[PDB]
C-alpha cells in the first residue's frame, strides 16, 4: 500500500538507506562499497610474516656468530664436501 | 600403526622425557599445552599468526641457547605481556647465561614491539621420565 | 629526625654521596638511635632510589651491620638472617 | 532525590603503587633483577656486580642491532605505536643547510 | 665447576609473607616454593615426577601468587578507594524510573601485542515507551514506523548502533537518531491523516 | 623487623561531574579447562564480596568444533585423522555497581588474568533523558 | 626468501590486488550497475579489460604459509592439513583436543 | 630550556635505581606505557581526527554539484549510503571516494545521457 510504501520512506531518510525504491543491481553497489573488497582486506594482503625479514635477521646473526644453524651448517658442510670431490 | 610425536622403543638404554614420551592422543588427556592463548578460542582472531610467531619464538630461542636445553618450551601469554619458562643445564657460565637472556629479551620485545620476560630453570641432569 | 618526619622531594644531583658520607659519619659517631634515625631517613618513602650505586650500598649495609653488632644481639643476627639479601665482605663477618 | 557517587581521576601508576604500597618487599630474596634458581643465583657482590653489568652490557648490545638494522625491526607489529619501541634513526639527511 | 646453593626450602620458615614472596604472577620456581607438590603420570611401581624438573606444573596455569591472604590484603588495601552506589536504588524498576535509557556496549580482551577488534565498536540501548510518548497519534506512527525493533510482550523498544568504528560515535549517532525520530514522530502528513 | 612506616598512598581527586552509574556488569570468561575457571571464578566472586557487592554464579554448556583432517599424506580416504576444540564459558554478573567501583574492579580482575583465557564485559549503564527530545 | 617461485608469484598477485583494490571496486560498480548507461558500462569493461595482469583478487590461492601446499590449507589457521597434524601432535599449539568422542 | 633539559636527564640518571618487585617493573612498563590501558575500550587512541558521526554519514553537504534526479544522483547517492554503512573508512577515504567519482563523471561529462 502507498502508507507502508511511504512508511518504508520515511523509515529510509530516518536511518540512513535510500528512500527512492531500488533495484538488486543498484543496491550491489550500495552493498559493495558498504563491505570492503577481499583484495584491501588484510586477511589477504598480509597472508604471513616475511620470510625475507626473517632469513636476512637470521643470515646476519649467524654472520654475527650467535645462532648456531644446525640446518645451514649441514648444507655447508654437505657443500664443502661436494666442492671438495669436485 | 601411527608414527606422530612418539619416539621408538628400544632395548632400554634412551633417556626419554615426559612430553615426547607420551602421545599425541594423550595430550589433554595426560598432558599439558605448550602455549596458551585465545586465538584458538572463538571470537578470537589472528590465530595464524600467533601460531607462526611462537614458533619463530621457539625455533630462534632453542637456536641461541643451543645445547643448554633438554626440553620443550613453556610460553604464556596473558593480554599484551609474554612469558617463556625454559629448562636447561648448567653448561656454560652465568656470565653467558644472563648476557644471552638479556640480548634475547630486548631483541624480542624490539621486534614484537610487545613486553617479553623470560625465566630458566637450571639442571645438573635433564630428568628422563623412562628408559624406552 | 625533621628532615625524615616531613617527606622528602628531590632537587639535587649529588644526593648519592648524602647516603655514603652520612653512614660514614654514622660509623665515626656510633650511635644506635642515630642508626635508627638514619634507617627511617630512607625507610619513610620513595626514598630508597638514592642508595643506587653497589658500592654505597655497600659501604652502607657494611657499617650499618658494624655498629648494629658492636651496639644482647639476638635481635642484630635475627634483622641479618631476615635481610641478608647479597653476600657481605668479610669485614661484616669479623 | 537521588544522591550519586562522584567521579574520581587516576594515574596509570596510581593502582599499581596502592598495590605496590599494599604489600611490603620480600624477605630473605635477592633482587627481583636477579633470576630465582640457585645457581643462577649471583652469591656474592663482586659476581652480581659483574652479571647485572654484563646485563646493561647486552642491552646496550640490542641497542647497536636495533640502530644498526633497523629495517628488520621497522615493522609496527604492536597496535600502540611507541617511539621507544620504534627504531633510532641517527642517520644525516641530504645537504639542506637549514 | 660452578655449584648451585641448595634451594629456598629449609631457608623459608613456617611464618611466612606469601603475598610479599609472591607479588604478582610469576612461574613455579620450585627452587624457591617449599611445597613438594607433584604432578604426573605415575610409572607402574613408580611415582610421579618431583617438582624439580615437573615443567607440566608450569605448562599448566599458574595461581600459587594471590593467595587468599594476598587476596584479602589487597582488598582491604583497595576498599579505601571503592565508592559506595546509592542506597535509594535498590530495585529495577526504581532504577529503570531514575534513569529509563538504558545502553550497553561491549567487547572482548584476548592475549595478543594488538588490542583493537570492530566488535568495540557495537552498542545497544533501550528504552520502553509505556512512560515516554504521553500520546497515541505518534505511539502508533512510531509503532508503525519501527518493524522489528519494538516487543510488545517486555514492553521494550530496542536500537543498536554500530554504523561508527568509534564508541563514542555510536552513542552520539544513537542519541541523535532517537531524538530525529522523536521529532519527525511529533508532526504528521496528509497521507499519514487519510488511512 | 623491617616494616615501613609511611604508606605512600596515591593521589585521589573527586572531580565536579558525578560518577557513571553501571546498572550491570556482566562479565564471561571463555577457557579451555574447567578447573581454571572455577579456580578464576572463585578468586573474582571472592574479591566481589569481600568489597562488598552482589554476584551470581551460572554455567553455560561446552561448545566444541571438530574438523577432519586426512590421517596420512598421499592417498588414504577411509581413514581420517580428528581434533575438537573446546571452549568452555562462565558467567559472573554484578547489580548496583558504581562507576568508579567498576573501574577498580576491571583494574583488578584485568590484572589478575590467568594466559589460557578470554574475557567478555558487557557493561549497562542508565542514564536521564536528553534535552532536545 | 620465500618458499619458493610459486609462492613469489602468488605473493606478488596478492600485493597488487591489494595496491589495486580500491579502484577495482569502485570500476567494478561502475560495471555492474544497471541503470546508468550501457555505453558507460562498456567504457569501464574496456578499462577493466586494460588494467594489467596480476591485479584481480581471483587469481591468487590461500596457499599455505609454511609447505606451500595450495589444497588443504585451512582459511583460519593458514596452515596445511599436515603442518596441523604436526604441531598439534608435538602440543606446540594451545586448546586442541582429539575428538574421541 | 635546554641546560634545563640537560639538568632534567642529569636528575633523572641520579634518580634511575634497580627495581626490585613485580610491581615496580609494572609501574615502569606503564609508565613508558607499552602496558595497555585498563579498562581496555578498544579505543585508547586512534579517534579518527576527532571525526563526527553526522560527517561520516550525512554527505548531503559534500554532494551539491548535481541535480537530485539523474542517474549520476542516483549512483553517489548510493554511493553515499554504502559509505555510511561502512564503519571502517573514515571521512577522509569516503570523500576520496565522493571526489574520485567527481573527476570521472566530470571528464566523461561528454555523455551527461
Ligand atoms: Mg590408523
Ligand atoms: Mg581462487
Amino acid at each position: 500500500s502507498e502508507y507502508a510504501f511511504r512508511m518504508s520512506r520515511l523509515s529510509a531518510r530516518l536511518f540512513g538507506e535510500v528512500t527512492r525504491p531500488t533495484n538488486s543491481k543498484s543496491m550491489k553497489v550500495v552493498k559493495l562499497f558498504s563491505e570492503l573488497p577481499l583484495a584491501k582486506k588484510k586477511e589477504t594482503y598480509d597472508w604471513y610474516p616475511n620470510h625475507h625479514t626473517y632469513a636476512e635477521l637470521m643470515q646476519t646473526l649467524r654472520f654475527l656468530g650467535l645462532y648456531r644453524d644446525e640446518h645451514q651448517d649441514f648444507m655447508d658442510e654437505q657443500k664443502r664436501l661436494k666442492k671438495l670431490r669436485g | 600403526k601411527n608414527r606422530a610425536a612418539r619416539v621408538r622403543v628400544s632395548k632400554g638404554d634412551k633417556p626419554v622425557t615426559y612430553e615426547e614420551a607420551h602421545a599425541p592422543h594423550y595430550i589433554a588427556h595426560r598432558k599439558g599445552w605448550l602455549s596458551l592463548h585465545t586465538g584458538n578460542l572463538d571470537g578470537e582472531d589472528h590465530a595464524a599468526e600467533r601460531t607462526v610467531e611462537d614458533v619463530f619464538l621457539r625455533k630462534f630461542m632453542w637456536g641461541t641457547f643451543p645445547g643448554c636445553l633438554a626440553d620443550q618450551l613453556v610460553l604464556k601469554r596473558r593480554g599484551n605481556q609474554l612469558e617463556i619458562c625454559a629448562v636447561v643445564l648448567r653448561q656454560l657460565s652465568p656470565h653467558k647465561y644472563y648476557f644471552l637472556v638479556g640480548y634475547s629479551e630486548t631483541l624480542l620485545s624490539y621486534f614484537y614491539k610487545c613486553p617479553v620476560r623470560l625465566h630458566l630453570q637450571t639442571v645438573p641432569s635433564k630428568v628422563v621420565y623412562k628408559y624406552l | 629526625n625533621e628532615l625524615m618526619g616531613k617527606r622528602f622531594s628531590p632537587k639535587d644531583p649529588d644526593d648519592d654521596k648524602f647516603f655514603q658520607s652520612a653512614m660514614s659519619i654514622c660509623s665515626s659517631l656510633r650511635d644506635l638511635e642515630l642508626a635508627y634515625q638514619v634507617h627511617g631517613l630512607l625507610k619513610t618513602g620513595d626514598n630508597w632510589k638514592f642508595i643506587g650505586p653497589d658500592q654505597h650500598r655497600n659501604f652502607y649495609y657494611s657499617k650499618f651491620f658494624d655498629l648494629i653488632c658492636l651496639m644482647q644481639i639476638d635481635v642484630t643476627l635475627k634483622w641479618y638472617e631476615d635481610l641478608i639479601p647479597y653476600f657481605p665482605h668479610s669485614q661484616t663477618m669479623i | 532525590e537521588v544522591v550519586i557517587p562522584k567521579k574520581k581521576t587516576w594515574d596509570k601508576v596510581a593502582v599499581l603503587q596502592a598495590l605496590a604500597s599494599t604489600v611490603n618487599r620480600d624477605t630473605t630474596a635477592v633482587p627481583y633483577v636477579f633470576q630465582d634458581d640457585p645457581y643462577l643465583m649471583p652469591a656474592s657482590s663482586l659476581e652480581s656486580r659483574s652479571f647485572l653489568l654484563a646485563k646493561k652490557s647486552g642491552e646496550n648490545v640490542a641497542k647497536f642491532i636495533i640502530n644498526s638494522y633497523p629495517k628488520y625491526f621497522q615493522k609496527d607489529i604492536a597496535e600502540p605505536h611507541i617511539p621507544c619501541l620504534m627504531p633510532e634513526y641517527f642517520e644525516p639527511q641530504i645537504k639542506d643547510i637549514s | 665447576r660452578r655449584k648451585a646453593l641448595p634451594p629456598r626450602t629449609e631457608k623459608m620458615a613456617v611464618d611466612q609473607d606469601w603475598p610479599s614472596v609472591y607479588p604478582v604472577a610469576a612461574p613455579f620456581k620450585p627452587s624457591a616454593v617449599p611445597l613438594p607438590v607433584r604432578m604426573g603420570y605415575p610409572v607402574k611401581k613408580g611415582v610421579p615426577m618431583a617438582k624439580e624438573g615437573n615443567l607440566e606444573l608450569l605448562k599448566i596455569p599458574n595461581f600459587l601468587h594471590l593467595t587468599p591472604v594476598a587476596i584479602k590484603k589487597h582488598c582491604e588495601a583497595l576498599k579505601d578507594f571503592c565508592t559506595e552506589w546509592p542506597a535509594a536504588l535498590d530495585s529495577d524498576e526504581k532504577c529503570e524510573k531514575h534513569f529509563p535509557i538504558e545502553i550497553d556496549s561491549t567487547d572482548y580482551v584476548s592475549s595478543g601485542p594488538s588490542v583493537r577488534n570492530p566488535r568495540a565498536r557495537v552498542v545497544v540501548l533501550r528504552v520502553k515507551l509505556s512512560s515516554l510518548n504521553l500520546d497515541d497519534h505518534a505511539k502508533k506512527k512510531l509503532i508503525k514506523l519501527v518493524g522489528e525493533r519494538y516487543c510488545k510482550t517486555t514492553d521494550v523498544l530496542t536500537i543498536k548502533t554500530d554504523r561508527c568504528p568509534l564508541r563514542r560515535q555510536n552513542y552520539d549517532y544513537a542519541v541523535y537518531l532517537l531524538t530525529v525520530l522523536y521529532h519527525e514522530s511529533w508532526n504528521t502528513e496528509e497521507w499519514e491523516k487519510s488511512k | 623487623v623491617d616494616v615501613p612506616k609511611d604508606l605512600t598512598k596515591p593521589v585521589v581527586t573527586i572531580s565536579d561531574e558525578p560518577d557513571i552509574l553501571y546498572k550491570r556488569l556482566s562479565v564471561l570468561v571463555k577457557g579451555h579447562d574447567k578447573a581454571v575457571l572455577d579456580s578464576y571464578e572463585y578468586f573474582a566472586v571472592l574479591a566481589a564480596k569481600e568489597l562488598g557487592i552482589s554476584i551470581k554464579v551460572h554455567e553455560p554448556p561446552r561448545k566444541i568444533e571438530r574438523f577432519t583432517l586426512l590421517q596420512s599424506v598421499h592417498i588414504y580416504k577411509k581413514h581420517r585423522v580428528q581434533y575438537e576444540m573446546r571452549t568452555l564459558y562462565r558467567c559472573l554478573e554484578l547489580e548496583h555497581l558504581t562507576g568508579s567501583t567498576a573501574d577498580v574492579y576491571l583494574e583488578y580482575i584485568q590484572r589478575n588474568l590467568p594466559e589460557g583465557v578470554a574475557m567478555e564485559v558487557t557493561k549497562t549503564q542508565l542514564e536521564q533523558l536528553p534535552e532536545h527530545i | 626468501h620465500y618458499v619458493d617461485w610459486r609462492m613469489w608469484r602468488d605473493v606478488k598477485r596478492r600485493k597488487m590486488a591489494y595496491e589495486y583494490a580500491d579502484e577495482r571496486l569502485r570500476i567494478n560498480s561502475l560495471r555492474k550497475n544497471t541503470i546508468l548507461p550501457k555505453i558507460l558500462q562498456d567504457v569501464a569493461d574496456e578499462e577493466i579489460a586494460a588494467l594489467p595482469r596480476d591485479s584481480c583478487p581471483v587469481r591468487i590461492r590461500n596457499r599455505c604459509v609454511m609447505t606451500s601446499r595450495p589444497r588443504g590449507v585451512k582459511r583460519r589457521w593458514r596452515l596445511s592439513r599436515i603442518v596441523f597434524r604436526h604441531l598439534a601432535d608435538h602440543g606446540q599449539l594451545s586448546g586442541i583436543q582429539r575428538a574421541t568422542w | 630550556s635546554l641546560w634545563d633539559v640537560e639538568f632534567a636527564k642529569q636528575l633523572a640518571t641520579v634518580n634511575e635505581q634497580p627495581l626490585q618487585n613485580g610491581f615496580e617493573e609494572l609501574i615502569q612498563w606503564t609508565k613508558e606505557g607499552k602496558l595497555w590501558e585498563f579498562p581496555i575500550n578498544n579505543e585508547a587512541g586512534f579517534d579518527d581526527d576527532g571525526s563526527e558521526f553526522h560527517e561520516h554519514i550525512f554527505l548531503e553537504k559534500h554532494l551539491e554539484s548535481f541535480p537530485k534526479q539523474g542517474p549520476i544522483r542516483h549512483f553517489m547517492e548510493l554511493v553515499t549510503c554504502g559509505l555510511s554503512k561502512n564503519p571502517y573508512l573514515s571521512v577522509k577515504q569516503k570523500v576520496e571516494h565522493i571526489e574520485w567519482f567527481r573527476n570521472y563523471f566530470n571528464e566523461k561529462k561528454d555523455i551527461l545521457k
